[PDB]
RNA sequence: CGCGACCUCAGAUCAGACGUGGCGACCCGCUGAAUUUAAGCAUAUUAGUCAGCGGAGGAAAAGAAACUAACCAGGAUUCCCUCAGUAACGGCGAGUGAACAGGGAAGAGCCCAGCGCCGAAUCCCCGCCCCGCGGCGGGGCGCGGGAAAUGUGGCGUACGGA
RNA sequence: AGCGGCCCCCGGCGCGCCGGGCCCGGGUCUUCCCGGAGUCGGGUUGCUUGGGAAUGCAGCCCAAAGCGGGUGGUAAACUCC
RNA sequence: CCGUCUCGCCCGCCGCGCCGGGGAGGUGGAGCACGAGCGCACGUGUUAGGACCCGAAAGAUGGUGAACUAUGCCUGGGCA
RNA sequence: CCGCGGCGGGUGUUGACGCGAUGUGAUUUCUGCCCAGUGCUCUGAAUGUCAAAGUGAAGAAAUUCAAUGAAGCGCGGGUAA
């Protein structure tokens, strides 16, 4: 049997991603003695943005109290940032919009972005084009604070990590249809490769299990247990439920 | 004197003492790194058995290795054939992992002779040792009368070959009933010397 | 590995010696085997001691 | 392949040395001396 | 395929033999060179004998050839003590000396002991400087007399001895022997439930 | 915070030494299949074989018993004849298949650790001189320096030994 | 052809000294000392061999002993050699 | 003569017994009943080996190719 | 998802308006009834069947017999774009 394209993307040959024309890595920035005692001033130089993916940047230029130098940072843009906005970020830190201060401190219902899932990683989660968590609680014993991501789903963190305040910059992308084929090419001639879907009633039944046959049809069902070889694992992966509900 | 009865500390393996001194130098050795030089053995108890006298020229490393058998290094499965040889799992290999260690510390070190190895530690999924290793040329080595055996070509990679006596369990010999197929040089030339047609001149 | 030699018994051997030996005293033999045996004075020609010298 | 040795082997260039070692070694690798000055 | 009436047989060459065949063109080119490293050696030791040193009188194993007497590998170390001869001195006279045989029996000590006492008559032994013997040397005259001795120094043969026609006992006419001999195999057979059913009735008779 | 000492560990275009790659007829160590046979075929056989990989030598390996036999007992290894196409294994089908004894070629045997005794009784290198030095060695001298009591030499090893 | 001749070269081994090195052996009797340890062996899984209730090798866990230990071709205990 | 079944009687002895030995009558055996083999050479016949010569479709180990064409990339060029 | 292998590698300089796996085929218009079957999933001591190990008894022992017994199949609910 041939090798199915499933099994063909995770050698890393011809479906890497496009990294050239990226600025550089959306990273925070780190812990130190000042970001748990007090807070520092950033002055924030340009918007300057890539659409390689998506979603807008921020230049943010710290003064770095160690050598005499200027740290560069880069940042997501939350929603409203001027051009020149002495952006604070610390603990002591009050609280508006571009400031990035710890979740223990903030109260409830308050829409952030950019959270990190450990105390300090520099940034993984609700950073996309309009998305937003909320802090749901706290609880002073055992350090620890709840909250709700954009999924729906509910979590626990402890009350130490970082967030910025206010929601990613860049909402209602998901409209204004493409009506154009070649405008989702230029899309995915940029990141990656994988947009012309060819589905798999149509192959041949030596590259995909479904195909085959006179008639387009399946025969077997689409849905398939998880405890199941690679290469089988092509339908619906997984069932709760198969249906029309809306 | 004490060397009769290290060597009777020295199989108190399971008491108190000896599962506190493995449980703290298989921990030293494991943030080392896999072939490195020990100024002076561990044990000199087992090291004097084997030949390991105290002067210049002689030298011990101190290598790691994994452990475990080993699988087939084939694709996926497919291991084309009949069915008996479709095994990648459980198979077990022929020589021991204390000549994998001879012959790793053998190589890396080509201008030396290797003499001997012993145990010292074992983990879940570590086994260390140790090695002797002697320098051919050096003149202490080379002005002794017992001991300049060495130096001569013939005794170059003993290890290799499988002369050391990790190997010598691998080969398979000895004397009596237990051991018929290795009569002659070894279980090869006990096999050629049977599978062949002496034909003589007249018959 | 083609079979080249041959072996023969003993006991023949000794036969066509004593076969081969009994045949050199006969003058006919001899004669019409080719060689120039017409003058000689005695087929079993027996000559002194004096020769190995 | 036991054709695409003998395209190259020690017996095909010069062996510049080999050659004369070949013939030194019928001396038993004498140095030193010399044949008798007259 | 077989026809008629054959013989059923199972050759082995099934295996790939023509690669691994040893033919023996060598054999009549070899008798002579080791009739070379023979003579030549004969020659390097020239009145000390060819055939090694003398070698013990050994019986045989296994019922087959138990009744025969054959050479061996060397003397032990009783047949040394009671000879007299120190254990390192006789390897440096060409006397074969092995420390791993034993003696149970006595009768062949003995004969060894007799065979090492007619060598050390029969030996000429010269002097290490040919100007000043040892107590124990031999003379300049034995030294004018002494050559090689080719072949197996002293021979071991078997031999037996004889015995003359008797007259027959009126005794021995009332001997059996078949129901001996299967009285023997019965009684070697029944010793175990003999000396049991005898323990048994021991037991049995304390009531 | 000092001068100091053993330990562990680095750097050098430090002094003097070494190994690395080739040939691959014979050799030792690993790895190792399928055609083919069975009138099919999957255990078997083809085979511990070709290919593949790493090491040597003028020869390599083996080796002085944790051995064979149940005899009135032999007595290191290798090599040829023999046992033998035999005891045995095996969809008990096709087929694979040893050794001991006996006669012969060759003949050779040994040392350390431990146990203990002799005042480290031990080596290697640097220095000066004399002899010889196209295989770098011997004797004399070095208040000249280094390694070794985590054990250097002598006697001594299962045939008993001191 | 021939124990035929001549001219060179390197050795094998025999003898004189001149140098240094090493002072060691038997037998008979009294008193002392004497041996190799994650290995033997046991269970198990896998390849193997003519080796068949498992010949060898290798892997995992368990893990010894001094009138003791292994072998003594059918597994197992008690025995004697 | 050996193997095996049926009927039933006497004898032996350093060991006295679940010891040992003997008879008549049918049945199974590649056996005796005054030898016929061993070693060599030649011939046919059946077989195992490349096996009267030529012939496949395939199967396995180990290696060489994206200078044509298939797709992603970098860098440049062209479309009255 | 790759891979003989490790603290290995791509997706990922990524984070649910995001990755990945499928069936239909513009818009307008509608998309019916059936969960018994084959699949899929969830409650499982609500339990019939269920290895090795570790446990008990009888034996001189090798052994033999009993209790207990994970997942999954069985039984019970959900699901037809
Ligand atoms: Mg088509
Ligand atoms: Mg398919
Ligand atoms: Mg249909
Ligand atoms: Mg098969
Ligand atoms: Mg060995
Ligand atoms: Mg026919
Ligand atoms: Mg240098
Ligand atoms: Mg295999
Ligand atoms: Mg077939
Ligand atoms: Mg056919
Ligand atoms: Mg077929
Ligand atoms: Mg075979
Ligand atoms: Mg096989
Ligand atoms: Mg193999
Ligand atoms: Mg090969
Ligand atoms: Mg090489
Ligand atoms: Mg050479
Ligand atoms: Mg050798
Ligand atoms: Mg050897
Ligand atoms: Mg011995
Ligand atoms: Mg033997
Ligand atoms: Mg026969
Ligand atoms: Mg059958
Ligand atoms: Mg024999
Ligand atoms: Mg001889
Ligand atoms: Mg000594
Ligand atoms: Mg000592
Ligand atoms: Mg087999
Ligand atoms: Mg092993
Ligand atoms: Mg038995
Ligand atoms: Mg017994
Ligand atoms: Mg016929
Ligand atoms: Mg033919
Ligand atoms: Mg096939
Ligand atoms: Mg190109
Ligand atoms: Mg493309
Ligand atoms: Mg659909
Ligand atoms: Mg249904």
């Amino acid at each position: 049997g041939r090798v199915i394209r499933g099994q063909r993307k995770g050698a890393g040959s011809v479906f890497r991603a496009h990294v050239k024309h990226r600025k550089g890595a959306a990273r925070l920035r780190a812990v130190d003695f000042a970001e748990r005692h007090g807070y520092i001033k950033g002055i924030v130089k340009d918007i300057i943005h890539d659409p390689g993916r998506g979603a807008p940047l921020a230049k943010v230029v710290f003064r770095d109290p160690y050598r005499f130098k200027k740290r560069t940072e880069l940042f997501i843009a939350a929603e409203g940032i001027h051009t020149g906005q002495f952006v604070y970020c610390g603990k002591k830190a009050q609280l508006n919009i571009g400031n990035v201060l710890p979740v223990g401190t903030m109260p409830e219902g308050t829409i952030v972005c950019c959270l990190e899932e450990k105390p300090g990683d520099r940034g993984k989660l609700a950073r996309a084009s309009g998305n937003y968590a909320t802090v749901i609680s706290h609880n002073p014993e055992t350090k620890k604070t709840r909250v709700k991501l954009p999924s729906g789903s509910k979590k626990v963190i402890s009350s130490a990590n970082r967030a910025v305040v206010g929601v990613v910059a860049g909402g209602g992308r998901i409209d204004k249809p493409i009506l154009k084929a070649g405008r989702a090419y230029h899309k995915y001639k940029a990141k990656r490769n994988c947009w012309p879907r060819v589905r798999g009633v149509a192959m041949n039944p030596v590259e995909h299990p479904f195909g085959g046959g006179n008639h387009q049809h399946i025969g077997k069902p689409s849905t398939i247990r998880r405890d199941a070889p690679a290469g089988r694992k092509v339908g619906l992966i997984a069932a709760r439920r198969t249906g029309r509900l809306r | 004197g004490a060397y009769k009865y290290i060597q009777e500390l020295w199989r108190k393996k399971q008491s108190d003492v000896m599962r506190f001194l493995l449980r703290v130098r298989c921990w030293q050795y494991r943030q080392l790194s896999a072939l490195h030089r020990a100024p002076r053995p561990t044990r000199p108890d087992k090291a004097r058995r084997l030949g390991y006298k105290a002067k210049q020229g002689y030298v011990i490393y101190r290598i790691r290795v994994r452990r475990g058998g080993r699988k087939r290094p084939v694709p996926k499965g497919a291991t084309y054939g009949k069915p008996v040889h479709h095994g990648v799992n459980q198979l077990k290999f022929a020589r021991s992992l204390q000549s994998v260690a001879e012959e790793r510390a053998g190589r890396h070190c080509g201008a030396l002779r290797v003499l001997n190895s012993y145990w010292v530690g074992e983990d879940s999924t570590y086994k260390f040792f140790e090695v002797i290793l002697i320098d051919p040329f050096h003149k202490a080595i080379r002005r002794n009368p017992d001991t300049q055996w060495i130096t001569k070509p013939v005794h170059k990679h003993r290890e290799m070959r499988g002369l050391t006596s990790a190997g010598r369990k691998s080969r398979g010999l000895g004397k009596g009933h237990k051991f018929h197929h290795t009569i002659g040089g070894s279980r090869r030339a006990a096999w050629r010397r049977r599978n062949t047609l002496q034909l003589h001149r007249y018959r | 590995w083609r079979r080249w030699h041959r072996r023969v018994n003993t006991t023949q051997k000794r036969y066509a010696i004593c076969s081969a030996l009994a045949a050199s005293a006969l003058p006919a033999l001899v004669m019409s085997k080719g060689h120039r045996i017409e003058e000689v004075p005695e087929l079993p020609l027996v000559v002194e001691d004096k020769v190995e010298g | 392949s036991a054709k695409a040795k003998r395209r190259n082997t020690t017996g095909t260039g010069r062996m510049r040395h080999l050659k004369i070692v070949y013939r030194r070694f019928r001396h038993g690798f004498r140095e030193g001396t010399t044949p008798k000055p007259k | 395929a077989p026809s008629r009436n054959g013989m059923i047989l199972k050759p082995h060459f099934h295996k790939d033999w023509q690669r691994r065949v040893a033919t023996w063109f060598n054999q009549p080119a070899r008798k002579i060179r080791r009739r070379k490293a023979r003579q030549a050696r004969a020659r390097r030791i020239a009145p000390r004998p060819a055939a090694g040193p003398i070698r013990p009188i050994v019986r045989c194993p296994t019922v087959r050839y138990h009744t025969k007497v054959r050479a061996g590998r060397g003397f032990s170390l009783e047949e040394l003590r009671v000879a007299g001869i120190h254990k390192k001195v006789a390897r440096t006279i060409g006397i074969s000396v092995d420390p791993r045989r034993r003696n149970k029996s006595t009768e062949s000590l003995q004969a060894n002991v007799q065979r090492l006492k007619e060598y050390r008559s029969k030996l000429v032994l010269f002097p290490r400087k040919p100007s000043a013997p040892k107590k124990g040397d031999s003379s300049a005259e034995e030294l004018k007399l002494a050559t090689q001795l080719t072949g197996p120094v002293m021979p071991i043969r078997n031999v037996f001895k004889k015995e003359k026609a008797r007259v027959i006992t009126e005794e021995e006419k009332n001997f059996k022997a078949f129901a001996s001999l299967r009285m023997a195999r019965a009684n070697a057979r029944l010793f175990g439930i003999r000396a049991k059913r005898a323990k048994e009735a021991a037991e049995q008779d304390v009531e």
